[PDB]
């Protein structure tokens, strides 16, 4: 068999990252990358079949979500990719009122939180 | 048919067809034999031209792309929308509500790219198109499993045949299309704003479905979009300004018309 | 195997053209129609509906509302001029914008007559009479009301109705006009004369607007789909 | 089952149309719908209005 | 014998008089009506209140002055809050109404003046800045007026709707906005102006809270005038009452 | 030599076309057909059957029957909640996998009613009351069973009959619902709430489970073939 | 066929269901009914929701204790704050409608007790 | 020997079919076969269910 299939979700276990040979009946495990949470219900393993060639391989770990923004008291915060890993809500003021600007969910430590806290305005 | 002219004489009467009042609103309906001395003439022409179908019923280059054989793009991706072009849009936003099926047609058009590999001898180059619902599987590489199309449609055209052309019913969960909507995405009056928002028509995709060459071939799909069965409501005035975006109606302020010498002036 | 033989303009692609196609959803089933009021069948629908044609676009003013008001006020004088402008529905700046001339400007010919419908928007207690007259080419701009008078004109007195329509016939040779700027097909000239002088009791303005709106005739008619040349693009957008 | 329907001809001969597919959608185009009515945007009102009588009376 | 100048109309437990009156516009030529069976989707029987519903509502008062702009009104945000109208539409998910609207302004023989009062069907508007879309507030005026502006709005990093009058914040142009059921008021003819509008959408039913179906637009195209000594406090007023109106999906108050 | 004009859409192939081809055997003869029990002629005929609902898949509840039940047990408070969910049958994960959630993922549009049929899995000497509700969007979930009152409810009695069933009816304004994930076509929202409390005899268990299905009503109805997002594959198997 | 100690009730967008019931006693031998036109007084036409008005509401509960004397509840004033009812009767001056009124509780074979269940007109205390 | 039958068109116009071989498995599919019978899988039991009457009793 060759290399296990490269998921965006997951990454492959130690030490099989440090492995070239597979032989027929061998199962490989992988783990959630940063943040990525695990999924319950699917199982991350492979096993290199007769044909040599990997088991059918599905996404084993899902985006963690980013806390909820709050509210920006005289400001109007708009959402415009949800609030998983990743995304940038944007901060405004309302007419009469002088405001940072944008946040960016991201993982700080074990888990993700927002990047730059709510302005003041 | 047009209708024909009536002959009239003078006249001395009461019977004051010119004086009206337009604050009603209502367009007078006076014709010049009622202001003037007419002759009788039978009038052939007629509006056959004027009709909506006739006017929406035309193919018009909503969009290009480009996708290669080599390289980092390999297919290519397009979110169905009519707001890409300008000339389209504004023929269809005389209207507010318009229901109409489709005509789809793709030209698809290859070029040879600079290189420095010698013995070049090509072969004859297949395209498919493939087209994905909103929730579908979109393909995420170029030898994705989803191009199987077993419930997605799809077409495979040869390079050096016809055009490819299929009709599209009228797909929508309303009664009619909407050229503009006054609303947001969510029930608060937050999120998106615009008619954006009642887009939701999927994407389409293209690809090679061969490498053809040991040289680099760069291919460009073009979509055109007839509109037939055309049925309309509510019109309204012509943009005046130019177009800015596609997701929305933003726009820079531009006045009414163009300016002259004086107010009795016979020329531009 | 029946024998056949393939014509000249085989395996071509013109836009306007008219043939069946297979459907790429068979057996799809529409969302059934329902009534929805204002229906659109023929765009002369669209034409025969009055529009404030924006006389005054001199400098500045197409920047603002003072583009469509035309201003007539009280003057130690008689027969001088109000406006004036050429009969050209798709090329004159005056009627281009209007919905009149933003349908035609998708034509090529164009038929039939022209309807001006003048308002008095002054006080109750001002009074006036107005020569509006149209004069078939042939002979240039009429400079004085004594030229202006021969033409095809009607005298407006203002009053309790205070809309006037002024009805442009039919007088080309041609059955059909250009609608781009042609001088073979030569329109003519519509002007306004002061015919007496702008009465007004005392603690009263003395300067009043006037407002023009055009519609199209039942005769009007028009004949070859073309591209605006307003519509302009540097980009895809977005 | 062929309809023979007139053509679109200069004033002062027949045509044949037959339908291949099953779907109502991917017929020819209609171009031959001349009907108007623009009562409801000229003359929009609710008191009908008589040309030679005078509007506000 | 009869005068066609003067014109009554009742509404529920309202009427309305006018000496001075042009004649009614009737949307486009269709009278408001309820749902038929042939035409529905939603399956629960729908209420129908039909006297507190179907009334004159008197919205604020707006100076006219010698430079006045315009205002815009959005309807089903305009009567949100006022009377059972505003708590029927909120307790239910799906309203279905048609707008009677009477503007009516007051003024001598030595005024001049002209307003377009018109009924703009999906009047979608722009932003100042060409990337990003205008704020709830900045559209929707509850309670109040909206004005237009008579130069044109600055672009920065903000979302405030343009205001143009000449564009009419669609990009169009005003003289052309005729295409809608409109009027006129001639400070020398008429006193008021009365538009009736039957529900105009592309589905039967939608929910009265987040979209907003027409717009009514009073443009003053020739400027108010006067010589010293008369008044010079004008106001225009806006009466609207909801016709054949009916709701269907009772849940808890939206707020 | 019959003249003949080629059209756009010549030596193309698209995938859902309906053409008569020549066969590659001819003069076949079949297997006769015989009577076989349960022929399927609509797929909604799959759709309009029960299936159980995994209402509490929560944490490692997946992998295993955990997933199909509902843990209502006595406790000294009333009006609690047992639970809620959205009205999304092929987006929610509650309804996506269930036999109407695998029959929506392949198309696009849906519409119609939805049946929900609750049963007591319970002690004969148990008894209780429920009240099942459904609240259109446009405001929130319910947070308390006064809020969750005056949507569409059911009250049900727990007695000799066991399962009840409540009808979610269409109240969507569009003609069809999408059924992957769009804020304009929202469902609402449907929740569960003590009416009273369980009643328990001295020597019977105070905790019991209920158990849900969901089935296709008869003004049912799907509108567009597509490609079911969980179906994968690397390389061709064997 | 059919037992007779079941029974089901419909109004508005709302449904009671019992497994375990009596007879059902209807007032004096009235249903309630609308206004004649040979019986009233006010002039102005009323308002008639009929769907929002007519539905079933559902107050709080209370706890039934060894020692619990009773309790008691003003019908116009218990829905005065809940749904359009609320509303309704709150903008009117005047109004007129009839109420059923359906209580539930919840045992064992093993529980014992009583209730009595009374609506008193005009109840001045 | 033509076959003329009606298309799918939306609620609220006859297309033309000719065989040319000569097996029936190359004829064009059959779409156009709207017939149910639910009762099979939903209600398969002996005795019959009245809807408003107890199951059980
Ligand atoms: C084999 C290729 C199939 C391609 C199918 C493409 C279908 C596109 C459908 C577009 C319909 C028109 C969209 C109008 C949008 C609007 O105005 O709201």
């Amino acid at each position: 068999c060759e290399v296990p299939t490269r998921l965006n979700s997951a990454s492959l276990k130690q030490p099989y990252i440090t492995q070239n040979y597979f032989p027929v009946g061998t199962v490989v495990e992988y783990e959630c990358r940063p943040g990525y949470r695990r999924e319950p219900s699917l199982s991350p393993k492979l096993t290199c079949l007769q044909n040599l060639k990997w088991s059918t391989a599905v996404e084993f770990c899902k985006k963690k979500s980013c806390p909820n923004p709050g509210e920006i008291r005289n400001g109007q915060i708009d959402v415009p990719g949800g609030i998983l890993f990743g995304a940038t809500i944007s901060f405004s003021c309302n007419t009469g009122y002088k405001l940072s600007t944008s946040s960016f969910c991201l993982i700080s430590g074990s888990s993700v939180q927002w990047s730059d806290p709510l302005p003041e305005c | 048919r047009v209708a024909d002219t009536v002959g009239t004489g003078p006249t001395n009467s009461e019977a004051i067809p010119a004086l009206t009042a337009a604050e009603t609103g209502h367009t007078s309906q006076v014709v010049p034999g009622d202001t003037m001395q007419t002759r009788h003439v039978k009038n052939y022409h007629s509006r056959s031209e004027s009709t909506v179908e006739n006017f929406l019923c035309r193919s018009a280059c909503v969009y290009f792309t480009e996708y290669k054989n080599s390289g980092s793009k390999r297919y290519a991706e397009w979110v169905v929308t009519t707001r890409q072009a300008a000339q389209l849009r504004r023929k269809l936003e005389f209207f507010t509500y318009i229901r109409f099926d489709l005509e789809l047609t793709f030209v698809i058009t290859s070029t040879q790219q600079p290189s420095t590999t010698q013995n070049q001898d090509a072969q004859i180059l297949t395209h498919q198109i493939m087209y994905v619902p909103p929730g579908g599987p979109v393909p995420d590489k170029v030898d994705s499993y989803v191009w199987q199309t077993s419930t997605n449609p799809s077409v495979f055209w040869t390079e050096g045949n016809a055009p490819p052309r299929m009709s599209i019913p009228f797909l929508s969960i309303g009664n009619a299309y909407s050229n503009f909507y006054d609303g947001w995405s969510e029930f608060s009056r937050n999120g998106v704003y615009g008619i954006n928002t009642l887009n939701n028509m999927g994407t389409l995709y293209a690809r090679h479905v061969n490498t053809g060459s040991t040289g680099p071939i760069k291919s460009t799909i073009r979509i055109y979009f007839k509109p037939k069965h055309v049925k309309a409501w509510i019109p309204r005035p012509p943009r005046l300004c130019q177009y800015e975006k596609a997701k929305n109606v933003n726009f820079q302020p531009s006045g009414v018309t163009t300016t002259r010498q004086s107010i009795t002036t016979m020329t531009n | 195997g029946l024998p056949t033989m393939n014509t000249p303009g085989s395996c071509q692609f013109l836009t306007s053209d008219d043939f069946q196609s297979p459907s790429a959803m068979p057996q799809y089933d529409v969302t059934p129609e329902m009534k929805i009021p204002g229906e659109v069948k023929n765009l002369m629908e669209i034409a025969e509906v009055d529009s404030v044609v924006p006389v005054q676009n001199v400098g500045e003013k197409v920047n603002s509302m003072e583009a469509y008001q035309i201003p007539v006020r009280s003057n130690e004088g008689s027969g001088t001029q109000v406006f004036g402008f050429p009969l050209q529905p798709g090329y004159s700046s005056v009627f281009s914008r209007t919905l009149l001339g933003e349908i035609l400007n998708y034509y090529t010919h164009w038929s039939g007559s022209i309807k001006l419908t003048f308002m008095f928007c002054g006080s109750a207690m001002a009074t006036g009479k107005f020569l509006l007259a149209y004069s078939p080419p042939g002979a240039g701009a009429p400079t004085k009301r004594v030229d202006a008078m021969l033409g095809t004109h009607v005298v407006w007195d203002v009053g309790l109705q205070s809309s006037c329509v002024l009805c442009i016939p039919w007088i080309s040779q041609t059955h059909y006009r250009y609608v781009a700027s042609d001088e073979y097909t030569a329109g003519g000239f519509i002007t306004c004369w002061y015919q007496t002088n702008i009465v007004v009791p005392a603690d009263a303005q003395s300067s009043c607007y006037i407002m023009c709106f055009v519609s199209a005739c039942n005769d009007f008619s028009v004949r070859l789909l073309k591209d605006t040349p307003f519509i302009s693009q540097n980009s895809f957008f977005q | 089952g062929a309809q023979v329907s007139t053509q679109k001809t200069g004033a002062h001969i027949h045509y044949t149309n037959i339908n291949y597919y099953k779907d109502a959608a991917s017929n020819s185009a209609t171009r031959q719908d001349f009907a108007q009515d623009p009562g409801k945007f000229t003359e929009p009102v609710k008191d009908i209005m008589i040309k030679s009588l005078p509007a506000l009376n | 014998g009869y005068s066609d100048r003067v014109r009554s109309i009742t509404l529920g437990n309202s009427t309305i008089t006018t000496q001075e009156c042009a004649n009614v516009v009737v949307g486009y030529g269709v009278w408001p009506d309820y749902l038929k069976d042939s035409e529905a989707t939603a399956e629960d029987q729908p209420t129908q209140p039909d006297v507190a519903t179907c009334r004159f509502y008197t919205l604020d008062s707006v100076q006219w002055q010698k430079t006045s702009p315009g205002w815009w009104w959005k309807l089903p945000d305009a009567l949100s809050n006022l009377g059972l109208f505003g708590q029927n539409m909120q307790y239910h998910y799906l309203g279905r109404t048609g707008y009677t609207i009477h503007v009516q302004c007051n003024a001598s023989k030595f005024h001049q003046g002209c307003l377009l009062v018109v009924c703009v069907p999906e009047a979608e508007m722009g932003c100042a800045t060409l990337d990003n879309t205008p704020s709830s507030a900045e559209l929707l005026g509850g309670d109040a007026a909206k004005e237009f502006a008579g130069e044109p709005i600055a672009s920065g990093s903000n979302k405030l709707v343009q205001r143009v009058v000449y564009n009419a914040g669609m990009g169009i142009g005003v003289g052309n906005l005729t295409i809608f059921p409109h009027q006129w008021i001639n400070l020398r003819t008429n006193n008021s102006a009365t538009i009736v509008m039957p529900y105009t959408n592309s589905v039967p039913m939608d929910n009265m809270f987040r979209h907003n179906n027409i717009t009514l637009m009073v443009i003053p195209f020739v400027p108010l005038d006067y010589c010293p000594g008369s008044t010079t406090y004008v106001p225009i007023t806006v009466t609207i009452a909801p016709m054949c109106a009916e709701y269907n999906g009772l849940r808890l108050a939206s707020h």
